[PDB]
């Protein structure tokens, strides 16, 4: 199924850097509202045309 | 070699059912069943007489 | 490819002489002006497929 | 019936009739998930006669 | 029927009987929240790989 | 060649007696990465792996 | 003992230690040798992302650079962990034993 | 998903609140590796029952599956993030193994 990030069209300040996702948590945290920032994977790759 | 400390650092583990004292308790018995301290330790003493 | 890399004279166009090189203004605020722009529209059938 | 409490990590036992006491828990909550994962099925109905 | 014909955007029209049926089942209806969950398993293992 | 005996006869008694186990699949597995047919890689994953 | 420039009884390492603990968590950053590995792939992301240092890249490898580095920064590996606590208790026991 | 978290917070501490029948019967003190094992057991049986031949959480379980959690976030340049973190739905399979 689709997956999309929103598009902007030359608002460089909303341009999207990372996608991230997360498997696990750290040693202490046991919120993931706390852990995500520092225990995702970014995802992504370019594809040429 | 570098790589070879890298590759050991990302790529450990433990066996799935390790008891530690059942294990260091194998790894002793023969380690200090060959040992050789006291003969050491006469070598030792001589070596200061002489 | 970065956002980072965005020149700071694409942004502010007036930065671009008008008259040391009137074509690379055009083109400047072509882009800014004629650039296509986002849309969105409705699709599926959350009743049922979620 | 040794061998339903050492399917899952009695590797190292050597012995056919010995069996790990430490993986107890492990092989129970083993076998209590194939308990309830064999048991998902919905019952039909056949027919009677008086 | 309906979620069939909303998914075609009136394209196309299927046909339901009006009658009293024999209460068929046919499981298919799941909330978002697995949805989402599957989504983002997908997504986890295709990360970086063209 | 005086030293060299002595250290390289701890580190294998240090290997054999350790339970620590070094396996690179570890890290192969994390990886997960193929890329079959690539004359030009150019992907981080591939350099690292090499 | 033999020792000549430190105490008799005591043995030094380069890293701290801990005691022996089985079920301790793979990602525990209090361990040293975990958080330093977390800092430096932190360090390298930090330095990879803007493309201000790689010019000449054709392609945008942001995405897979920080994926790469994130998969080795939370790889879940055990050496830390017994380099911080089995280890040093088997130079323990081996030093006295030593001919040297 | 949660059948798994389910069942190793029974022989390991996790995050997640759960009951405990158990106890009584003795038990090892669960690694990494033990929870690795006894996650991959509890996924093959489980694809077996439902005729599965692909994958199934092996996405999971590379690793430490002690303190699994699923979440998702994106960024933008200006460092606003976003987040979504589905909130767990329940499961037949987990509460008729605790039932049991």
């Amino acid at each position: 199924p689709p997956f999309q990030v929103p598009y902007v069209r030359l608002d460089r300040d909303r341009v999207p850097t990372m996608v991230g996702v997360t498997r696990q948590s750290r040693d202490t945290i046991t919120q993931p509202a706390l852990s995500l920032s520092t225990t995702n994977t970014t995802v992504g790759v370019p594809l040429a045309l | 070699d570098a790589r070879a400390i890298t590759v050991a650092l990302l790529s450990g583990k433990y066996p799935p059912d390790l008891v530690t004292n059942v294990w260091y308790a194998d790894a002793i018995y023969p380690m200090y069943a060959d040992t050789e301290v006291f003969s050491n330790l006469q070598r030792d003493m001589i070596t200061c007489e002489a | 490819s970065t956002p980072h890399t965005w020149p700071r004279c694409f942004m502010n166009i007036q930065l671009i002489s008008p008259i040391d090189a009137p074509i690379l203004r055009q083109w400047a605020e072509i882009i800014h002006r004629y650039w296509p722009n986002p849309s969105q529209i409705r699709y599926g059938a959350p009743n049922v497929f979620g | 019936n040794i061998h339903l409490f050492k399917q899952l990590l009695n590797t190292e036992t050597l012995s056919v009739r010995g069996a790990n006491p430490l993986m107890f828990r492990a092989n129970v909550l083993h076998m209590l998930l194939e308990f309830v994962l064999d048991n998902l099925y919905l019952n039909r109905h056949t027919g009677f006669s008086q | 029927e309906w979620a069939l014909t909303e998914c075609a955007q009136g394209y196309v029209t299927v046909t339901s009987p009006y009658a009293p049926s024999v209460n068929r089942l046919m499981p298919y209806r799941i909330s978002n929240a697995e949805r989402q969950i599957s989504q983002i398993i997908r997504i986890m293992n295709i990360g970086n790989n063209a | 060649t005086v030293i060299q005996p002595v250290l390289q006869d701890i580190s294998v008694l240090l290997q054999r007696i350790s339970p620590l186990q070094i396996d690179p699949t570890i890290i192969s597995n994390t990886m997960s990465t193929v890329s079959e047919s690539t004359t030009q890689t150019l992907s981080p994953a591939s350099s690292i792996l090499g | 003992s033999a020792n000549l420039f430190t105490p008799p009884e005591v043995l030094l390492l380069p890293i701290d230690h801990q005691p022996a603990n089985v079920t301790t968590p793979t990602l525990d950053f209090t361990n040293e040798l975990t958080n330093w590995r977390a800092r430096v792939c932190e360090l390298m992301k930090n330095l990879v992302d803007n493309q201000r240092y790689q010019p000449g890249w054709t392609q945008s490898l942001v995405s897979s650079m920080r994926g790469t580095l994130d998969k080795l920064k939370l790889i879940k590996s055990m050496t830390p962990m017994y380099l911080q606590q089995l280890a040093p208790v088997e130079l323990a026991v081996i030093a006295p034993m030593l001919p040297f | 998903v949660q059948t798994l978290v389910t069942l190793v917070a029974q022989i390991s501490e996790t995050q997640y609140p759960v009951d405990r029948y158990l106890d009584w019967i003795p038990s090892l003190r669960a690694s990494a590796a033990t929870a690795a094992t006894f996650a991959e057991w509890v996924n093959t049986s489980m694809k077996t029952a439902f005729d599965l031949s692909d994958m199934l959480l092996e996405p999971l379980l590379s690793g430490d599956p002690r303190m699994t959690q699923l979440a998702i976030q994106y960024q933008q340049y200006n460092g606003r993030t976003f987040n979504i973190i589905p909130e767990m739905p329940g499961s037949v399979i987990a509460d008729c193994v605790q039932l049991t």
